[PDB]
């Protein structure tokens, strides 16, 4: 897709 | 599209040209593949590059609108806008220098990244001052193209792809910017933002219905993405950039540039 949400596979909340 | 077989100008990041015979109906990787025959370059070497469609400026330097997808016709995307300004071009298309490694160890893979290292000099994309830029210009007659792309490497913001200046509303709302991906993160040149890619929780990329032309219609687009600022504290970045979607298409190479090294 081009528009709306894209989930981001590499998020990384460990500091 | 019928298919006809017709010729087509792929520049390299410098401008200059490598002219194909290709189809009408030739998706991107048959175009790629074209042109790595006429350059030479080894089939074991084509990932390590992709086409992009450009808008080129007067002064000849290239604002990125979109990566070529699998499924696109090089020929008919560029041709359908019917500008002789859009143009198709061939540039190194992973983010780790390490894979420079691989690159640099073909004679013609490594004239590839010189080029375009060169002028991403030339056009500002890597951050020199004045003084440095003339030392580099100098360096570039007297030392290898690899000697030279070595020191290269160590450049500010070597690696990256600057975009058109635009906006953001970081720091403040409206603040003019210029926005560069690279190295797994957005940086925002306002003073200075780095924002990392593996903080982002996700990007959005939204656009007004088209307008009345200011016979071209006009679209507000933004990109937005979700940032960890800290611990358990996310704030929406808001870019609002003609480019949001080639932003967008950055963000999502990084991230999966980042899982395949992860795997």
């Amino acid at each position: 897709g081009t528009y709306g949400v894209f989930t981001n596979a590499a998020y990384d909340p460990t500091p | 599209v019928p298919t006809e077989e017709v010729s087509l100008e792929v520049l390299l990041s410098n401008g200059q040209k490598v002219l194909v015979n290709v189809l009408t109906s030739d998706q991107t990787e048959d175009v790629l593949e074209a042109v790595a025959a006429k350059l030479d370059l080894p089939d074991d070497l084509i990932g390590y590059f992709s086409l992009f469609l450009v808008r080129e400026k007067e002064d000849g330097a290239f604002s990125f609108v979109r990566k070529l997808q699998e499924f696109e016709l090089p020929y008919v995307s560029v041709t359908s806008l019917r500008s002789q300004e859009y143009k198709i071009v061939l540039r190194k298309s992973y983010w780790d220098s390490a894979y420079d490694d691989d690159v640099m160890e073909n004679r013609v893979g490594l004239n590839l990244l010189y080029a375009q290292t060169v002028s991403d000099i030339e056009r500002g994309w890597i951050l020199v001052t004045k003084e440095q830029h003339r030392q580099l210009k100098s360096l570039q007659e007297k030392v290898s193209k690899k000697e030279f792309l070595r020191l290269a490497q160590t450049l500010r913001h070597y690696g990256y792809l600057r975009f058109d200046a635009c906006v953001a509303d970081f720091p403040e709302k409206d603040c003019p910017v210029v926005v560069s991906a690279g190295n797994s993160e957005l940086s925002l040149q306002l003073r200075e933002g780095s924002f990392r890619v593996t903080r982002m929780r996700c990007w959005r990329v939204t656009s007004s219905v088209p307008l009345p032309s200011g016979g071209r219609g006009e679209v507000r687009l933004e990109l937005a993405f979700e940032y960890l600022m800290s611990k358990d504290r996310l704030q929406w970045v808001t870019i609002t950039s003609p480019q949001a979607i080639m932003m967008s298409i950055c963000l999502q190479s990084m991230v999966d540039e980042l899982m395949v090294k992860k795997s």
